């Protein structure tokens, strides 16, 4: 039929998959184990009897995290192949994961890969989870997609990568990776969606009543978004939205690519008692700056298109109406190229709830992506974190030393700083 | 499967490991016989990182124990856990120590040392994965400050991937217990600096000073200062040994906290520590822990970090805690205090997060720092070597080794261009 | 509403097992072995005091 | 249907809100909760289930007055986003509300006000209070009519202000307050009522029979005078009046705009017993000086319009009889160039008394707003205080040090002193 | 959410600090070891002003107590509700007071110091938010007088913004229990002068006074004097802690009350206070209270009202009562007694009405005033200064420590300019 492949790579990726197959499983019918007590072919193979496997595969460097899912609840779930686990992390060390270890185990995972493909009639694309300052993230990660571009082609490869956030930061050397991951992505990637976990924080306080939130908090968010948008080829609507259709309506060039994610309405049981969440409210919450999963302004830069989905009993004609009153906002700044500015989308399965979980039971919800030149100010902040510690030369012996050359570093800076030209030339004026 | 191989040299590291075990020990639950009788099954998961296991259900440390006189072998042979070790791995000299750095290094060192390598490599090549090393010895001895030198030379020869991290008591300020010390510790850091990757110092008069100042122990026996300080190497290495949120192990933290090839010493501490009786006054929390690491009395060697400034720091936090919690901590304590933080490294305090912590804490910090106030100390020693040299003095009897008078020399201009380097880089 | 008064009755006993830390500031102070009691350690008994050097 | 939006500031603003809900909700016939044991459209929405939420937002700069409202017994009714409350207050210091403290929070009230704004289909107009002497009801709330008056623009932003006493007062800075704020509010504002507490004080004593009254009483006065002045929009009349209708009718000039209040019959259940208490009557009671809510003396100036809104069993035939009688009446004066001099409205329900309440039963009762040109005498008063103090300069410093450019303090005078001269070209004829 | 923190200096500060802690323990209901034993829910509402909550439903108070001699400490502990401190707030020295204002603040203040800092460090930063600190000390010693003013410009040097309210005790004109009081008070009014928002100033004599006048005490101890002090302290701050029909916290104070930077020295008074034969004759009402508090024996200052004119008056008023009947009090006072105001400030008199009373009574209130007055207080140390000092005296105590002559120069120069200060205002 119709189905999506989703590949895994680190902690960052691992960690949230968990969250999205918990989600997944749980929302078709499916017990932990594969059997049961449709839409289930996009993301499942039927093995036989009654017996379910999931279409993922899971790498990282080292077996800490995966041999969590090995001895946890799912471990009856997955396939034992598509468990992948190295020997010795990257070290948050770029070289390290794509140099020296890196190879080690690429071709490894390239057969197992391409094996699931081939129970895969109808593949329309991939969904690739990524964290840019870790090193196997940006090292294999990029490793990953410069063969998946030949080994596949034509054929719409999404990311969802967390990218890093301006204050805080968990790694010294984050900013010399997230470059060196810039230039390979930049090239392969069809489109890679924007996430990071400063606003989710920020989020998961003010809108979502928790004092102090984990890792799996933020996962189940993340695991909402992605559900959302793969629903259109699972469930029944009124204006289905193809992945294809994501390629062309978002990105106007070839390198202005990377999207912002929304979601909407994010609320506790006790505020959504109080409102009503129609249609027109719920439109209205997106373009907010609170509720952006990236922590920028968007009143900083000017927005190109941006594209709706709709999950519930949702009638058309209030699309309509809150769109157009999303036009009367004169605090949004619209580029004038683009004046027809959206794509929307309306499925009829509404958003699905978790045990022990933390959002409110709704009847509607929309998700947002939205491309915008305000992230242009977030590159020229990790432009300059890189600028100040390759000056004094601060930690170029580790990379060296591990395969890397140094003429990487000024081309790589190069590349970037073309995308900064790129992104303030689209946005002038006409 | 990352497993570390373990090396106790000289008096000093021989009993820092005795008890370093205890702690493991108890922390997975093996009886002292070697025997498991312990609760939960996580404990088995990776106890292959320091143990191995004899057909029968007995663990056996990876452990390499040496001294050039029996005297410390037979103590720790006594010990509560002296059974645990394997009696093979005991190799000692039949010659008195004689304090002296080239007498180890040269006259006793060379004979020990072939039989030393081999008894490490029976343990090195035994497993299937080897990650670093673990070396614990003293720097103003004769043993520990001359012979460690020399096994950390050649282990650099035959295994120059894997992490040569060593642990070292630095010489006291004000009461040291030696005469000759200055030249012992000079001699030691030529090579230190060039084979180790990771050294961590510690101070004996810090540890006195956190006991009464935080522990009000009126008589802190060798005991006290021996756990505390084994309580470091346990929540470096506890990363490998139990899952985690975010995980950070040896090499993760080389990459992160060295800028430069030859600024690697290390200053650590550890957090909460229990105040008798004034516990019950104490709220424990994420915050409360973020107040002692980055509390420059709780540093265990006694350089100020105020006098200094900070290039890269690390903290590891244990137990089930908040996410968001930790990486704001981080963030506060570096905007709080920007005068001690270098401009031109943004994000100076590396952070992470490990699931269960030790025994008899709910929760519990470890604290690893870099800094330039380490000028204070390499200062102190140069010094006295200095006035020392000049008189000749001592020489006498390193001269009738066969140590040369250019050695001094030459020690002496690596130690001080290491401190030059530590003041440019301040600019 | 239940969903809401659901939520409380975790946070409660969330509240409960962070007040059972009281359990471990006693394995802190019974420490004894860790010489937070200060032991006095080797069978001081004049014919000797001493068994195991540091002690 | 027609709405309106209440904003409260201020430990004044914020008590005096609790105690008009107490009413509008007895009087609707509504729960605490919001439940039911119409017109709610003009004051309430429906959330989800039969449940109900007032429009209304509670401001201020410090938790306690807001706090109070949290744990009360309507503490359901509220959603929990309408309650905004500061870190630390303004210290009866303009310019610490003004610019310090008042930008921290301006922004995140301004959402809360525009979102409640878009639930409003029909709105017609805002309801704003303050008390002129403290700094978050004065510098605070200069700073949110700034940024209202952009927003909306066409829109009736009505207020409702206690005006510092003659003699009475609790804060010694209390001046300087009112006369900055009085040049921000004259430009944006497009209509504010005085009242006062002394004589709030006198008419609570005299006509209503309390020894020692409280904060609490005169709270529910204030109510009933808000209750009759929208009864017209919520309820069946034989002549109704839109909030626009005030806009124009009472206020001849631009900066003339600040009227004052009355009403009539304001009696105690045992006085009530003796008297029918006809049309006539309460319209004569209404022009005394006693019965003022600002204790000043109308016979000292002249009236221009004046507007009057009976409620209840009165007749229309009977209202043209009284207004006939009151303009034979010599002791009441009326400038030449208002011949008309009114306007009139009436209404069928009559007011509703409280549990724990002061007031009678009384089925007609009359309500009146008139401009009089003896507000002049108040201003001058104010002026009089302000000058002893500036001349010696005995509180500058603590406004200059919280971001008070000290050329303000001239400015504001300046533009009172042109009101007080502006009254006096109005006050003459021709 | 408006945290305070209290430090207690010298032998009257520990003393009239330590019964402070037993009026509010008793106020919010906290049992002596710590726990909350109350009866009322709007106790806990803002507890978190002054305490801490230890794990276990312990409370800690927000108290740091200094002194140069531990005699004084082993005191405080030995009193009923000692155990409540944390026992790592006591900082102490080991030297004796000598009575010494130089001694205690270039010798002795300089080594405290910087420990005493972090200890104010700590509870500075463990709060969401703060307000302002709270000091108690006597100007006539030499601990409190000396090391409290030095402390005083540290604090203004690291926390600007926050509220430096101090309660000061004079020394008395007639019968006094040091002969260097004009040096240790000349000295250090040059620093609360510059550096402290609000100073309250206490007479003990007048203490006495109104003890035999009013309360009627036939064998008054410092125990009943310290408790005159602790209720204006708790008056204070109850309009943070409670609620009301009108607030008014510090900040509100400060800004009425002082018209110029420097006049802002203050007296207080308490009413009711009530003789123990009287209370049947005596019917509580509002003009009741207001008669008691501008009542001139009523001042806890030995000083007369009626001598100078005011410039601001301020009233507090706990329980519930009429808002009409406090506001037109204040009105009677003022126009009947127009005479004793000045005339270039309309409406000097400040009021408040805060809900929740003193246990025991049904209504309380609260007096501070501002008055050129103090102008009198002044001038007695001034004379007995200048004759001490045209001959030397005991001076030479205070050269010997690094004291120069010229600073008591500058101390009078300073002290006589606040006097002439208040001399120009009058007119
Ligand atoms: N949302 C989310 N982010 C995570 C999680 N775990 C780690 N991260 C983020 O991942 C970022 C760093 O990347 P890494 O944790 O090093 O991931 P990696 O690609 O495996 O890098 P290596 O461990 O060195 O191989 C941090 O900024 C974290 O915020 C998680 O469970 N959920
Ligand atoms: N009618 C009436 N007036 C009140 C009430 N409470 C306070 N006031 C008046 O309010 C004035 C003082 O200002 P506040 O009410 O404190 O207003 P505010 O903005 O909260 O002042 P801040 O505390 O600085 O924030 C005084 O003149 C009081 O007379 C009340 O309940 N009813
Ligand atoms: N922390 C600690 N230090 C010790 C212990 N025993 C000795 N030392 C210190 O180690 C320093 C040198 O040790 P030394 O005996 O010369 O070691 P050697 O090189 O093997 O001979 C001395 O200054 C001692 O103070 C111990 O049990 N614990
Ligand atoms: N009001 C009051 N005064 C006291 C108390 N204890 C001592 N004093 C007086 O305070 C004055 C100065 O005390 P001192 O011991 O010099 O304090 P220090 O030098 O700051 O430590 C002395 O004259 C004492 O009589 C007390 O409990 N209450
Ligand atoms: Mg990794
Ligand atoms: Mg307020």
């Amino acid at each position: 039929m119709r189905e999506v492949i989703s590949i895994h790579v680190g902690q960052a990726g691992v960690q949230i998959g968990n969250g999205c197959w918990e989600l997944y499983c749980l929302e078709h019918g499916i017990q932990p184990d594969g059997q049961l007590p449709d839409a289930f072919n996009t993301f499942f193979s039927e093995t036989g009897a009654g017996k379910h496997v999931p279409r993922a595969v899971f790498v990282d460097l080292e077996p800490t995290v995966v041999d969590e899912v090995r001895t946890g609840t799912y471990r009856q779930l997955f396939h034992p192949e598509q468990l992948i686990s190295g020997k010795e992390d990257a070290a948050n060390n770029y070289a390290r994961g794509h140099y020296t270890v890196g190879k080690e185990i690429i071709d490894l995972t390239l057969d197992r890969i391409r094996k699931l493909a081939d129970q895969c009639t109808g593949l329309q694309g991939f969904l690739i989870f990524h964290s840019f300052g870790g090193g196997t993230g940006a090292g294999f990660g990029s490793l990953l997609l410069e063969r998946l571009s030949v080994d596949y082609g034509k054929k719409s490869k999404l990311e969802f990568t967390v990218y890093p956030s301006p204050q805080v930061s968990t790694a010294i050397v984050e900013p010399y990776n997230s470059i060196l991951a810039t230039h390979s992505m930049i090239d392969h990637s069809d489109c890679a969606f924007m996430v990071d976990n400063e606003a989710l924080y920020d989020l998961c306080r003010r809108a979502l009543d928790i004092e102090r939130p984990t890792y799996t908090n933020l996962n189940r968010l993340i695991g909402q978004v992605v559900s959302s948008l793969t629903a259109s080829l699972r469930f029944d609507g009124a204006l289905n939205v193809d992945f294809t259709e994501f390629q062309t309506n978002l990105v106007p060039y070839a390198r202005i690519h990377f999207p912002i994610c929304s979601y909407a309405p994010v609320i506790s049981a006790e505020k959504a008692y109080h409102e009503q969440l129609s249609v027109a409210e719920i439109t209205n919450s997106l373009f907010e700056p609170a509720n952006m999963m990236v922590k920028c302004d968007p009143r900083h830069g000017k927005y190109m298109a941006c594209t709706l989905l709709y999950r519930g009993d949702v009638v058309p004609k209030d699309v309509s109406a809150a769109v157009a009153t999303i036009k009367t906002k004169r605090t949004i700044q619209f580029v004038d190229w683009c004046p027809t500015g959206f794509k929307m989308g309306i499925n009829y399965q509404p958003p699905t709830v978790v045990p022990g979980g933390d959002l409110a039971k709704v009847q509607r919800a929309v998700c947002m992506l939205a491309n915008t030149t305000a992230i242009a100010e977030a590159w020229s902040r990790l432009d300059h974190k890189f600028d100040l510690m390759y000056a004094k030369r601060a930690f170029v012996h580790w990379y060296v030393g591990e395969g890397m050359e140094e003429a990487e570093f000024p081309e790589a800076r190069e590349d970037l700083a073309l995308l900064e030209k790129d992104y303030d030339e689209v946005a002038a004026e006409s | 499967v990352r497993e570390i191989v373990h090396i106790q040299a000289g008096q000093c590291g021989n009993q820092i490991g005795a008890k370093f075990w205890e702690v493991i020990s108890d922390e997975h639950g093996i009886d002292p016989t070697g025997s498991y009788h312990g609760d939960s099954d996580l404990q088995l998961e990776r106890i292959n990182v320091y143990y191995n296991e004899a057909t029968g259900g007995k663990y056996v440390p990876r452990a390499i124990l040496v001294d050039l006189e029996p005297g410390t072998m037979d103590s720790v042979r006594a010990g509560q856990f002296g059974q645990l070790f394997r009696p093979d791995n005991f190799v000692f000299g039949q010659s008195g120590a004689g304090n002296n750095w080239a007498k180890g290094y040269y006259t006793e060192g060379q004979e020990l040392c072939e039989s030393i390598l081999d008894v490490i490599r029976k343990e090195a090549e035994s497993c299937d994965c080897l990650q670093g090393f673990q070396l614990v010895h003293s720097l103003g001895g004769g043993t520990g400050a001359g012979l460690g030198t020399l096994l950390l030379n050649k282990l650099r020869e035959e295994y120059p991937d894997r992490i040569l991290s060593t642990y070292s008591i630095v010489p006291s300020p004000k009461v040291s217990d030696t005469v000759v010390e200055p030249y012992n510790c000079t001699l030691s850091v030529h090579q230190l600096v060039e084979s180790a990757d990771e050294v961590f110092c510690i101070d004996n008069e810090a540890l006195y000073d956190i006991c009464f100042r935080t522990l009000k122990l009126t008589t802190p026996t060798y005991g006290d200062l021996n756990h505390l300080v084994s309580m470091v190497m346990s929540g470096t290495t506890c990363a490998l040994r139990f899952p985690g949120q975010l995980n950070s192990d040896l090499r993760k933290l080389a990459v992160n906290l060295v800028p430069f090839p030859r600024l690697h010493f290390f200053i650590v501490g550890f957090a909460p520590l229990t105040s008798r009786g004034s516990q019950q006054y104490r709220a424990l929390t994420v915050p409360e822990l973020t107040s002692q690491l980055f509390d420059n009395k709780n540093m265990m060697a006694a350089c100020d970090p105020r006098r200094g400034v900070y290039l890269t720091a690390s903290a590891h936090f244990r137990g089930r805690m908040s996410s968001k919690e930790v990486d704001e901590q981080m963030l506060n304590i570096q905007a709080r205090n920007t005068s001690y933080f270098v401009e031109w490294i943004p994000s100076n305090v590396k952070s992470a997060i490990c699931d269960i912590p030790p025994r008899g804490l709910k929760m519990a910090a470890t604290f690893i720092g870099n800094t330039t106030a380490f000028r204070e100390l390499f200062t102190r020693v140069d010094s006295q070597f200095q006035k020392m040299y000049a008189r000749r003095a001592f020489i006498h009897w390193y001269v009738n080794e066969g140590l040369e008078t250019v050695e001094f020399d030459e020690a002496r201009s690596n130690m001080t261009d290491l401190i030059q380097e530590y003041e440019m880089y301040e600019t | 509403l239940r969903l809401a008064a659901e939520k409380r009755a975790r946070e409660e006993e969330d509240r409960r097992l962070d007040l059972e830390l009281n359990q471990y500031e006693i394995n802190s102070t019974i420490d004894r072995l860790n010489q937070s009691q200060a032991n006095d350690e080797a069978a001081a008994a004049n014919g000797g005091s001493f068994v195991e050097g540091k002690r």
